[PDB]
């Protein structure tokens, strides 16, 4: 828990430019490394949205928030559901041309069964 | 019950609020992007070139609540950091301070929804937990306990018994 | 099922609890009439004799007939101590003497409370048990009412709050911003 | 521990304990003279001597796997009775003839948790 203290992203462009803004971004200086990984519709892969989420989920120790659109969750659905870890809190939100369905929402789900 | 249905009104006002979210950082993104027309400048460029070191950060916690341990996160904001100095907007640059104000008030509360998440995960973790130990107990302990005793009541019946045969 | 499920076990299971521990009182009465019974048939024939019951008894110990054997017990994790009686039959029983036909009276209520302490080394070995249980109990119904009374409540006032936040910047927007 | 813990103690009155006796608990220490019985008297004996008893009983005997002891006594020195909390010797207050039934303004958990030592 001590050691948790980044809120990480993997979001489209606005999304990420706003949160950017807020000042959650950072770049570990020796490796060269971020927190935030800009998505587009057309051209990032399902692998490669899988091998972020593992990283931050999994790889890194310091991310306590791990903020990601719902539109982009969807394509790794089971991936997400499988996460059942208490950290990072993951965090789906909507995206511009993708409202948010409660319904598809992992912990939202495992939260409304067992009610 | 009155439980269940208070419950699933959480659900749906966390559902609301989800949405809420989407609508004041996409309209916060309009107004970036109108400024970014007008200016001829490159926001996102800009920002993401000069990130280094996070000014938001947070701080897990943890919360007894009547015996149940639970999972708070506490928004951190370092002060050594300094905010962004956009560069070449001009009357647009107050058009991206408000911007910049309503996205770090936009996080504030994404955190808040990160702790409630949190406190539910744990929460269901310990009814799970909880339920073992009481089946563990329910099928061994109580059982044996329930015998010895009714067993214990029938001798010292028997004894009342043997000593009320005075005639 | 959750909160619902634990809410209907954790109530069957007070319900057993509740039996046992009124069982174990009701024994515990049992145990109090049986002895006393017995206690006042020893002064009859203490009184009829001349004979002082007490002193002879008491005077005459050397060595015990009846012993425990102690156990420690794990039962699904928890510690148990468990005990069973042991009868030494190497030693004698006491021979009360000026007693007469009041000597059966005294061989009967021997009788009757060496099977009375038998059942206090069952009520014994009964303790550690319900101890744990009774915890178990207490705890369990802790955490039903910190998730019914507070943690709910508690949970329902954050997404209001969290409600109001994204109002006020939705209502700051509309002015401050176009 | 266990092993070697096979007497029952007693801390108790002159009618409860003469049961007790006879039922053939009681013993002897060839070696020590000591008696694993102590009869109390109310008028006569003092709350220290109790509590050296049951301390003795308790803590400084390797060999008692059981105390009874007389609610009513117990209840002179809860706090000690209360704060004892090791797994041996196992401790029971039970009644005493002059006190057979428990009050009937104590509830049955409180009645049974002093039954048990608490």
């Amino acid at each position: 828990a001590e050691k948790r203290t980044l809120i990480a992203v993997i979001a489209d462009e606005d999304t990420t430019t706003g949160l950017l803004l807020a000042g959650i971004g950072q770049i570990t200086p020796e490796t060269q490394e971020k927190n935030f990984f800009v998505y587009q519709e057309g051209k990032t892969t399902k692998e490669e949205i899988t091998d972020k989420f593992n990283h931050f989920t999994e790889e890194r120790d310091d991310i306590a928030i791990l903020l990601i659109n719902q539109h982009i969750a969807e394509n790794i659905r089971a991936r997400v559901d499988s996460f059942t870890n208490a950290f990072p809190a993951i965090l789906e939100i909507p995206s511009k041309d993708h409202p948010y369905d409660p319904e598809k929402d992992s912990v939202l789900k495992r939260v409304r069964k067992l009610f | 019950e009155a439980l269940t249905k208070r419950f699933r009104d959480i659900t749906k006002r966390i559902d609301d609020a989800k949405q809420k979210m989407g609508r004041v950082m996409q309209t916060a993104a309009f107004s970036l992007a109108e400024v970014s027309y007008a200016t001829g400048e490159n926001i996102g460029y800009q920002v993401q070139e000069s990130v280094s070191t996070a000014r938001f950060k947070v701080r897990a916690r943890q919360e007894n609540v009547s015996g149940v341990y639970l999972s708070q996160f506490e928004s951190y904001i370092d002060p050594e950091i300094n905010d962004f100095r956009l560069t070449g907007l001009g009357r647009g640059g107050q058009q991206v301070q408000r911007a910049k104000e309503i996205y770090s008030r936009a996080v504030e509360t994404l955190v808040e929804l990160a702790s409630l998440q949190t406190a539910f995960i744990i929460l269901d973790e310990v009814i799970k937990v909880t339920n073992r130990r009481v089946n563990a107990i329910e099928h061994v302990i109580i059982p044996r306990t329930e015998n010895t005793i009714a067993y214990i009541n029938s001798e010292l019946d028997e004894l009342d018994r043997e000593e009320f045969y005075r005639l």
